[PDB]
RNA sequence: GUAGGAUAGUGGCCUACCAUGGUUUCAACGGGUAACGGGGAAUAAGGGUUCGAUUCCGGAGAGGGAGCCUGAGAAACGGCU
RNA sequence: CAGCCGCGGUAAUUCCAGCUCCAGUAGCGUAUAUUAAAGUUGUUGCAGUUAAAAAGCUCGUAGUUGAACUUUGGGUCUGGUUGUCCGGUCGGUUUUUCAACCGGAUCUUUCCUUCUGGCUAACCUGUACUCCUUGUGGGUGCAGGCGAACCAGGACUUUUACUUUGAAAAAAUUAGAGUGUUCAAAGCAGGCGAAAGCUCGAAUAUAUUAGCAUGGAAUAAUGGAAUAGGACGUUUGGUUCUAUUUUGUUGGUUUCUAGGACCAUCGUAAUGAUUAAUAGGGACGGUCGGGGGCAUCAGUAUUCAAUUGUCAGAGGUGAAAUUCUUGGAUUUAUUGAAGACUAACUACUGCGAAAGCAUUUGCCAAGGACGUUUUCAUUAAUCAAGAACGAAAGUUAGGGGAUCGAAGAUGAUCAGAUACCGUCGUAGUCUUAACCAUAAACUAUGCCGACUAGGGAUCGGGUGGUGUUUUUCUUAUGACCCACUCGGCACCUUACGAGAAAUCAAAGUCUUUGGGUUCUGGGGGGAGUAUGGUCGCAAGGCUGAAACUUAAAGGAAUUGACGGAA
């Protein structure tokens, strides 16, 4: 942070630590969580920050519920990561 | 603007010296004589092909153009056989070292050859005074649509 | 809004400067840009500098020697008529002797020394001393 | 830093690297096109039918996948309303703080921020009009900003 | 801070303008404009004006040092208006007398007060030509009455 | 604009008939100038600022305003009414 | 006398004379202008927290400005132009060993505008093959044909700005070369012989505004193919032509045809949208708020009144008094009516464009922040015209009026005091319908943008923690703890940055002067006046002088002195 930074390679953590907007290139930190409901044997690519009423493929089940950020899951809902 | 009746004054209008002969028998009976204006300017076919008059014509009249050769855009198009063009221009300041944005007018004289509208860009040559202030009369509407056939956005 | 992005990049630089940094780090990268640096690198006053990509408008780092002083850049792009340029270098630059009036020109964007050879000016950018 | 407001925010959407497609999240682009276009006949506008796309299906970005956008696709197809989506919300705001000025005729605060609807609904038009979206010689402002709307 | 004044490339009118607006808080450069010293100021705009003189006054000194400052109530010739001339060196308003041309110079102060005299403009040169400086040495001297 | 009239000739220069234009915050129009314009003058780092009645070039005027003769050329004033 | 500072009040170096002496010198003073000095008119190049100066606030047309992205790089020769390497030379000149520098041609997935023809200069040639050292040293030489060596006509140019050299910007002036007017200021003269005749000169440069000319293609704009009505062309049909040249020459009609133009269909090509600005708008999501409007609830609290009780005073006091009832006023207790307000909560806390906004719930819309792999693609920044609001008072017109309370009564005090203090108390204060449009509307700090140094907190979002507790068993919400994250109403040091300094992390990145804009100021007073405009019901507002006057007016601090400050 003084003097000689060297600025093209950061260590990881600190570009973590920094705004999704405010490292070297600009790289969201939202995932497709592939989410499996309790009901039919089918899995739904999930955005963890969904924006909806997150229903199946068809079935009226409910998977996420949109809190402001990263949706909650509801109920005992099983999921994979992107 | 205005145009269509042709023959429409109390007088009644012929490009002079220039004979209908009423004897021979051509197709065209209106002996239609036409000025190649040159400078690298064509005859638009609308005045060879046409009926109007115009002595202040420039491709169809006793107008001769010569001297300057000025360009602009066209504000009005409401008086008759005529465009107000407005050139714009930068007017430098030395004791700043900076521009102005400059407005002058230029009231031109249109031939029926050509459909001037307003915002159209327009060529324009310097010719015979005349009127009061046209001094000058337009050869070549650059802008000849502008998105005008092209105006509608649905596939 | 961000205006003379090329002006900014000038201003971060120069600050790095005051500060002691050893190098800088610019958001839009533009060609103007590029080119400054690169005339600066060839004059001798900047180390390396490296655009990264950034899948969108550009971000450059550079590497500061120290050398530097100043890194200006004057504000509307005036329009110089060669005899002109004496005058600018007088009211800029400290001393006959050395600095140097990035100014672009129909050839390319150029020193003022570089253009005087050239026999071609154009309009200013900036100034290195 | 906005418009209006003296609020200098950076909520934003990041947006990530690739301009290729990410590989795994499959499907067709021709599939993604069919269910904007069916999207569209329903009544939802290109921004809501793009966050649908990305919230329960494997969708990123229309641009990424397919190569158009989603405005393009639907004029492309013959679906994008007459009056551009943003603009219209605008439009109905407006009208909507109208209405409630009417309804309560001492209101300053109301009429300040209608005021500024309406504003901002011009610059939109103008821009516009610069364009050649909305046809020119149209102002969309108030008595006839209903009849707009609907 | 881009500090006030446009500095665009095609900021010119503008500026000249402000530059106008400007130019009348500077006094000098209004003075020159109106026309006051054309308008007011005794003199027309000149060096020098004839005037009569209407009477001889002791005029009181302003402040510090106190004294009476031998003064003339003079009349311009040419407008007609009424000033009050100082007239320098030891004695000299003798000299000058009553009834005299005589001619007014500005004192130093592009108009305005000299020192110490208070409403009081004009040195008194020339006495019915002559010249008040030569009268005092006795180089030259007076045509007779 | 159309036509005529006039002019050495262009031209709302003037007449007739018609159209409603034309200019304007890129300051139109009005008011002021102790304003004839320019070459130039003074000052003098660079940028400037002020002055230019006045030896050169143009333009106006011959107490004011009007009108015209002669003449290639004057609306002349060391012509006229 | 003294421009100014100032000298003069019985010791004048400043007045009035002599001598000395200074400065300038055939000149030197005075007056007014004006230029410099004045960065005290500022484009270069000023100021606006406090010295004059930021519109109270936001909106906003003109104007002024405005993120990045399209041809970069390498080779291969080839012209110069001065330093070098010796003077190869009769102090000057011609190459090489070398150089940097400025071009030119090209080749690199590359066209520089393209053709209908003139001239095809040239050999890419090879028709006879050889004047000839054993040769690819060398050219008499003409059917296919490289066209840049030039024209002379089309076709149609994206258009600018910018800059290049050029052509034009009368002489005198200015700069400036030459030259013994004796010198110079000048002037265009002169200079040399046999001194029979001959002979140099009378330059060059400037002026940049506009127009003309040409090269350049960076910068800045502009333009083009997204209903492709697009581009080409072996298209293949067509449609409208136009129309000259021969058919002997006129008037036709239709051809062959070669040039327009315009709809078809066939093909060709990589067929055609740059980014998606830590620019902006808009949707979405959970939220947040003393934000606004309308609607209700509380505390009540005061006041009058009702009924209720108790018998000398209670109010008020600034030290002190006046002042009120007793036929219980006050005080005690229950109510009622009214219109007010909305404590405690309440903070270096939150919202709002400011003005401003704190009980309840509800309704009604709007809003920032956030989050977002959502969507549009320059809509953006600031703004003279004009617009929206806008404390209080005042105003007109309505409701109320408890207290305080400009007006007014009135009781003391002091030389006096229609002043505080005191008691009372119309207008209001409060509200509702209209205005008005001003404030120490003050952060006395314009807005937008960027960057520069540490620290903790603190509000609102949002991440991660086998963290802790809740406990209805795992919980899951909730609520913290900690770290980071973005966000507004907030300390310490050095300042190298600043600043006149108080101070300032902005009031910084400014004589090392230029990110983008609006507005305001130019000694003090006269004066926010006069006048005119304009705006108002008015009060006043916005707008806004000069004459005249004056050497200080200010600011900041330092030491003092002082203060019915501690
Ligand atoms: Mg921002
Ligand atoms: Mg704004
Ligand atoms: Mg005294
Ligand atoms: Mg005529
Ligand atoms: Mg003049
Ligand atoms: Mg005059
Ligand atoms: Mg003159
Ligand atoms: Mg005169
Ligand atoms: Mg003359
Ligand atoms: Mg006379
Ligand atoms: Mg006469
Ligand atoms: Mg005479
Ligand atoms: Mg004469
Ligand atoms: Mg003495
Ligand atoms: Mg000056
Ligand atoms: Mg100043
Ligand atoms: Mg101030
Ligand atoms: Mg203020
Ligand atoms: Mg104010
Ligand atoms: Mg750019
Ligand atoms: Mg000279
Ligand atoms: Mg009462
Ligand atoms: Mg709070
Ligand atoms: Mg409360
Ligand atoms: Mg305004
Ligand atoms: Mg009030
Ligand atoms: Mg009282
Ligand atoms: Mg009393
Ligand atoms: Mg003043
Ligand atoms: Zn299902």
């Amino acid at each position: 942070m003084v003097l000689v930074q060297d600025l093209l390679h950061p260590t990881a953590a600190s570009e973590a630590r920094k705004h999704k907007l405010k490292t070297l290139v600009q790289s969201p930190r939202s995932h497709f969580l592939d989410v499996k409901c309790p009901g039919c044997l089918n899995i739904t690519t999930v955005f963890s920050h969904a924006q909806t009423a997150v229903t199946c493929e068809s079935c009226s089940t409910v998977l996420c519920t949109p809190t402001g950020g990263k949706a909650k899951l509801s109920e005992g809902t099983s999921f994979r990561r992107k | 603007s205005t145009e269509l009746t042709v023959q429409s004054e109390r007088a009644f209008q012929k490009q002079p010296h220039i004979f209908t002969n009423p004897k021979a028998k051509a197709n065209r009976k209106t002996k239609r004589w036409y000025k190649n204006v040159g400078l690298g300017f064509k005859t638009p076919k609308t005045a060879i092909e046409g009926s109007y008059i115009d002595k202040k014509c420039p491709f169809t009249g006793l107008v001769s153009i010569r001297g300057k050769i000025l360009t602009g855009t066209v504000v009005s198009t409401r008086m008759h056989r005529t465009i107000v063009i407005r050139r714009d221009y930068l007017h430098y300041v030395p004791k700043y070292n900076r521009y102005e944005k400059r407005h002058k007018n230029v009231p031109a004289h249109v031939s029926p050859a050509f459909r001037v509208q307003v915002g159209d860009i327009v060529t324009v040559g310097q010719c015979r005074p005349i009127s009061k202030t046209v001094r000058f009369n337009v050869l070549k509407v650059a802008s000849a649509t502008g998105k005008a056939n092209k105006q509608f956005a649905k596939f | 809004t961000r205006t003379s992005v090329l002006a900014d990049a000038l201003n971060a630089i120069n600050n790095a400067e005051k500060t002691g940094k050893r190098q800088v780090l610019i958001r839009p990268s533009s060609k103007v840009i590029i080119k400054f640096l690169q005339v600066m690198q060839k004059h001798g006053y900047i180390g390396e500098f490296e655009y990264i990509d950034d899948h969108r408008s550009g971000k450059i780092v550079v590497q500061l020697n120290g050398r530097l002083n100043k890194c200006g850049v004057i504000s509307p792009r005036f329009n110089v008529k060669i005899a002109d340029v004496e005058k600018w270098t007088a009211n800029l630059l400290p001393a006959r002797q050395f600095g140097y009036v990035i100014l672009t020109t129909s050839a390319g964007i150029m020193d003022h020394e570089e253009a005087h050879r050239k026999h071609v000016s154009g309009k200013i950018l900036g100034f290195v001393y | 830093g906005r418009m209006h407001s003296k609020g200098k925010g950076m909520s934003s959407s990041a947006i990530p690297y690739s301009r290729n497609a990410p590989a795994w999240f499959k499907g067709s682009s021709d599939g993604v096109v069919e269910q904007i276009i069916k999207y569209a006949r329903k009544g939802l506008t290109p921004s809501q039918i793009g966050v649908l796309l990305r919230d329960a299906h494997g969708v990123t970005q229309a641009k990424v996948i397919t190569g158009n956008k989603i405005l393009r696709i639907l004029k492309s197809n013959g679906l994008a309303p007459e009056i551009p989506e943003d603009l219209y919300f605008l439009i109905k705001k407006a009208v909507s703080v109208r209405k409630h000025l009417e309804r309560n005729r001492k209101d300053k605060d109301a009429k300040f921020r209608l005021i500024l609807i309406e504003s901002r609904i011009h610059r939109l038009a103008r821009y516009y009009r610069t364009v050649s979206v909305l046809p020119p010689n149209w102002k969309y402002e108030s008595a006839t900003a209903s009849a707009l709307v609907n | 801070m881009g500090k006030g004044k446009p500095r665009g490339l095609n900021s010119a009118r503008k500026l000249r303008v402000h530059r106008r607006n400007n130019r009348w808080a500077e006094t000098t450069y209004k003075k020159r404009l109106l026309g006051t010293a054309f308008k007011s100021s005794p003199f027309g705009g000149s060096s020098h004006a004839k005037g009569i003189v209407l009477e001889k006054i002791g005029i009181e000194s302003k402040q510090p040092n106190s004294a009476i400052r031998k003064c003339v109530r003079v009349q311009l010739i040419k407008n007609g208006k009424k000033v009050t001339a100082f007239v320098p060196n030891d004695g000299c308003l003798n000299f000058v007398d009553e009834n005299d041309e005589v001619l007014l110079a500005g004192f130093g102060r592009k108009g305005k007060a000299k020192g110490d005299i208070p409403g009081v403009r004009f040195k008194v040169v020339k006495v019915s030509g002559v010249s008040l400086l030569a009268l005092w040495k006795e180089k030259k001297e007076k045509p007779r009455s």
